C-alpha cells in the first residue's frame, strides 16, 4: 500500500569514506522507519529503529535522519566489516520494505 | 459502560409506559411531535454492549419567525414598489426609498444573523431574503434603465414604468407561492 | 492532540500504539459535531520531549481540518460584489441629478 | 412611549407642503426603518413565545399608522396630477381623521387591559 | 424565633464616577440639540434640509436613550439621567413642531414667519442654557 524506494540501487567505495543511504516513502511515515543490514547468509538485523534511535549493540558509526517522508542512513568512516545489504521499511502501517541497498568494497 | 452483553442486559419496564410526562412538557418554540423508545446492542473494540434510546421529535413553530422576518420582507419590497408610481422627475426621491428599503432589508438580515450559527448550507430563510433582494435590485435596475432611456424617448419610459408597476407584484406573488409549496 | 506521563521519564515508562498506529486512533463514522469545517483525516507521530525534569515520551495525533466557504460567500462576498455594482449604477444616472448620485 | 412619539412624528409630514416631494419621502422612510429597529429592541428581552402578546399589539399598529402615513402620502402625490383639488381635501382630512382613530384605539386597549 | 444572634456590621462608602457617563450620554444629547437649533438659520425655502435635520435629530435622540437606559439594571422609578434625556428631547421635538409653524405660515405672511425665526432662534438657546444650569447646579451640589 505504502512503497518505499531506496536509492541507489548500488554504490562503493575504499574503506573510511563517508557513505550515506536515501529511502523515500510515498506518503507520510512518521519516523516509524526501520533500518536493516542482511549479511550473506544470515537473517537480517536491526540497526535504526524509529526514525532515528540507534538499536543496542550498535556501533556509534550509524545514524538515522528522519523526517515525513525522506529518510536517510549515513555511516560516518565506513569500515570494511560493513558489506551487507540495507532495507529501510516503513510500520506506520501493514509493513513494506524497499528493494535493498548493495555496499561493496 | 464497563458490562458487556454477557454481564447486563437492559430494557424498557412496561414498554409502552417506561417512559412518562412527555406530554406535560412545553418549549417556546418547539412542539414534541412524538417519542420513540429503541432497545439495541452497539459492538465497539472491546465487546457488544446494551443500548436504549429515547428519542423525541420536534417541531418549530412559525408564527413567530413569520411575524418577525417574513412580513418586514414583503413590506419593504412593498415600498420598493410604491417607488414606482412617483414620477420619472423625483430621481433623488425614489433613488433615495430605492436605497434605504436596501439598508432596512439588510438591518433586518442582520438581526436575523446574530441568533444563528455559522454554517456552510443555505437556508430557506436566507432563500427568502436572497429573493427578496433580487427583486428590489432589479427594480432598482429597471429604474435605472428607465433614467436611461427616457432621454431617447420618453414614452418609452412611461410605458415600461407601467409595464414594471404591473408585473413585479405578479412575480413576486409567483415566486412567493413557489417557494411556500416547495417549503411545505 | 499530544498526551504523555506526568513524573515518569522515559527510562521508566514509555508509550506505544495498541494497533498499527495508522488504525490506532478511530473516528466514529456517525460522530462529528463540526459545523464550518471538514475532517480530513488523521496522522499519529511520536517522539520525545525535553524539560527540566527530564526527558518524556510523547503521543502526537494531527486532525486535519478544512474550513468550508459556503457561509463567507453568501455573507460577505456576494454583499460586496453587489454593493460595487450598485456603485457602479452612478455612472449612467444623469448628470443633472446630482442628489441621487451623492 | 417612543412608539407613540415616533407615531407623532410621523404626521409632521403631513403639514409640509406637498411640492417637498423628497422631504416627505425621506422622512417616511427614516421613520420606517425607526420603527423596525424599536420593534427588534423592544422584542429581544422576551423569551420567544409564539402566542402574540399586548406589547407586539402596540409595535405592530403603530408601525401600521406609519405605514399606512406613508403609503397615503405616496397615493396623494400620485392623484395630485389625476385631480389636485381631491389631494388638498385628502390632506386636510387625514389631518382631522387619523388623530380621532389613534387616541381612540388608544384609549380602547388601555381600558379593555385595564378591565381584565 | 430561634433566639437573639450577635450581628457585626460594616459598611463601605462608595461614590460613582461620572466621566464616563458625561462622554456617553451627555456631550451627544448636547451636540444633537445644537444642531437641532442650527436648523433655524437655514433658509426657509430649503424645506428638505430643515425637514432631515428634524427627522434626524429626532432619532438621534430616541436611539441615546434607549441605549443610556440599558446600562443600569431595570427600575420602576425614574433617573437623573433620564430626566436630562427627557429635557433634551423635548428640545428637539420643539424646534421641530417650530419648524413646521414656519413652513405652514409660509407663502401666507412672510413677516410672521421671520420674526416667529428669529424668536426662536433668540429664545432656544436661553432656555436651554437655563435649564442645563439650573441641572447641574442641583445635582453637582447636594
Ligand atoms: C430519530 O432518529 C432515530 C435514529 O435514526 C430513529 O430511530 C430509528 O427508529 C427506527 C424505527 O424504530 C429503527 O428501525 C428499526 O430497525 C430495527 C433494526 O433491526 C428493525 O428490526 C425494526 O423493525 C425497525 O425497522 C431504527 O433502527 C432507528 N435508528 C437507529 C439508529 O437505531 C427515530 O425513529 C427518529 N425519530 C424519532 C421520533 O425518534
Ligand atoms: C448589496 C445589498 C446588501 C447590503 C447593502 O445595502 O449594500 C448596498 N448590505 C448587506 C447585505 N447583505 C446581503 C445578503 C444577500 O444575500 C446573500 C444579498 O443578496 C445577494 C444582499 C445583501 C446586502
Ligand atoms: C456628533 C454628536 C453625536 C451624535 C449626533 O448625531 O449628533 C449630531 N450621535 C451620536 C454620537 N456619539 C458620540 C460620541 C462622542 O464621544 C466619543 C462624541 O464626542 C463629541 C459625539 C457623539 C455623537
Amino acid at each position: 500500500n505504502i512503497v518505499m524506494t531506496q536509492s541507489p540501487k548500488s554504490m562503493s567505495m575504499s574503506v573510511g569514506e563517508r557513505v550515506t543511504l536515501s529511502c523515500k516513502a510515498s506518503e507520510y511515515v512518521g519516523t516509524y522507519v526501520s533500518w536493516y543490514q542482511q549479511k550473506p547468509e544470515q537473517s537480517p538485523k536491526l540497526l535504526i529503529y524509529g526514525a532515528s534511535n540507534r538499536y543496542t549493540g550498535v556501533p556509534d558509526r550509524f545514524t538515522g535522519s528522519g523526517s515525513a517522508t525522506d529518510f536517510t542512513l549515513t555511516i560516518g568512516s565506513v569500515q570494511a566489516e560493513d558489506l551487507a545489504d540495507y532495507h529501510c521499511g516503513q510500520s506506520y502501517s501493514y509493513p513494506t520494505f524497499g528493494a535493498g541497498t548493495k555496499l561493496e568494497l | 459502560y464497563g458490562y458487556t452483553t454477557d454481564d447486563i442486559e437492559f430494557y424498557w419496564r412496561g414498554d409502552d409506559n417506561a417512559v412518562t410526562g412527555v406530554t406535560k412538557i412545553e418549549l417556546p418554540q418547539f412542539s414534541i411531535v412524538d417519542y420513540k423508545l429503541i432497545t439495541k446492542k452497539v459492538v465497539f473494540s472491546t465487546g457488544s454492549y446494551p443500548r436504549l434510546s429515547l428519542s423525541f421529535k420536534l417541531k418549530r413553530n412559525i408564527g413567530y419567525f413569520i411575524l418577525q422576518t417574513y412580513m418586514p420582507s414583503i413590506l419593504i419590497t412593498i415600498l420598493s414598489w410604491v417607488s414606482f408610481w412617483i414620477n420619472y422627475d423625483a430621481s433623488a426621491a425614489r433613488v433615495a426609498l430605492g436605497i434605504t428599503t436596501v439598508l432596512t432589508m439588510t438591518t433586518i438580515n442582520t438581526h436575523l444573523r446574530e441568533t444563528l450559527p455559522k454554517i456552510p448550507y443555505v437556508k430557506a430563510i436566507d432563500m427568502y431574503l436572497m429573493g427578496c433582494f433580487v427583486f428590489v435590485f432589479m427594480a432598482l435596475l429597471e429604474y435605472a434603465l428607465v433614467n436611461y432611456i427616457f432621454f431617447s424617448q420618453p414614452a418609452r419610459a412611461a410605458a415600461i414604468d407601467r409595464w414594471s408597476r404591473i408585473f413585479f407584484p405578479v412575480v413576486f406573488s409567483f415566486f412567493n407561492i413557489v417557494y411556500w409549496l416547495y417549503y411545505v | 492532540l499530544k498526551f504523555g506521563s506526568y513524573a515518569y521519564t522515559r527510562a521508566e515508562v514509555v508509550y506505544e500504539w495498541t494497533r498499527e498506529p495508522a488504525r490506532s486512533v478511530v473516528v466514529a463514522e456517525d460522530g462529528s459535531r463540526l459545523n464550518q469545517y471538514d475532517l480530513l483525516g488523521q496522522t499519529v507521530d511520536s517522539g520525545i520531549v525535553q524539560s527540566s525534569t527530564g526527558e518524556y515520551v510523547v503521543m502526537t495525533t494531527h486532525f486535519h481540518l478544512k474550513r468550508k466557504i459556503g457561509y463567507f460567500v453568501i455573507q460577505t462576498y456576494l454583499p460586496c460584489i453587489m454593493t460595487v455594482i450598485l456603485s457602479q449604477v452612478s455612472f449612467w444616472l444623469n448628470r443633472e441629478s446630482v442628489p441621487a448620485r451623492t | 412611549i417612543p412608539c407613540t412619539l415616533i407615531v407623532v412624528l410621523s404626521w409632521v409630514s403631513f403639514w409640509i407642503n406637498k411640492d417637498a416631494v423628497p422631504a416627505r419621502t425621506s422622512l417616511g422612510i427614516t421613520t420606517v426603518l425607526t420603527m423596525t429597529t424599536l420593534s427588534t429592541i423592544a422584542r429581544k428581552s422576551l423569551p420567544k413565545v409564539s402566542y402574540v402578546t399586548a406589547m407586539d399589539l402596540f409595535v405592530s399598529v403603530c408601525f401600521i399608522f406609519v405605514f399606512s402615513a406613508l403609503v397615503e402620502y405616496g397615493t396623494l402625490h400620485y392623484f395630485v396630477s389625476s385631480q389636485p383639488a381631491r389631494a388638498a381635501k385628502m390632506d386636510s382630512y387625514a389631518r382631522i381623521f387619523f388623530p380621532t382613530a389613534f387616541c381612540l384605539f388608544n384609549l380602547v386597549y388601555w381600558v379593555s387591559y385595564l378591565y381584565l | 424565633s430561634t433566639g437573639e444572634y450577635v450581628v457585626m456590621t460594616t459598611h463601605f462608602h462608595l461614590k460613582r464616577k461620572i466621566g464616563y457617563f458625561v462622554i456617553q450620554t451627555y456631550l451627544p444629547c448636547i451636540m444633537t440639540v445644537i444642531l437641532s437649533q442650527v436648523s433655524f438659520w437655514l433658509n426657509r425655502e430649503s424645506v428638505p434640509a430643515r425637514t432631515v435635520f428634524g427627522v434626524t435629530t429626532v432619532l438621534t435622540m430616541t436611539t441615546l436613550s434607549i441605549s443610556a437606559r440599558n446600562s443600569l439594571p431595570k427600575v420602576a422609578y425614574a433617573t437623573a439621567m433620564d430626566w436630562f434625556i427627557a429635557v433634551c428631547y423635548a428640545f428637539v421635538f420643539s424646534a421641530l413642531i417650530e419648524f413646521a409653524t414656519v413652513n405652514y405660515f409660509t407663502k401666507s405672511q412672510p413677516a410672521r414667519a421671520a420674526k416667529i425665526d428669529r424668536l426662536s432662534r433668540i429664545a432656544f438657546p436661553l432656555l436651554f442654557g437655563i435649564f442645563n444650569l439650573v441641572y447641574w447646579a442641583t445635582y453637582l451640589n447636594r
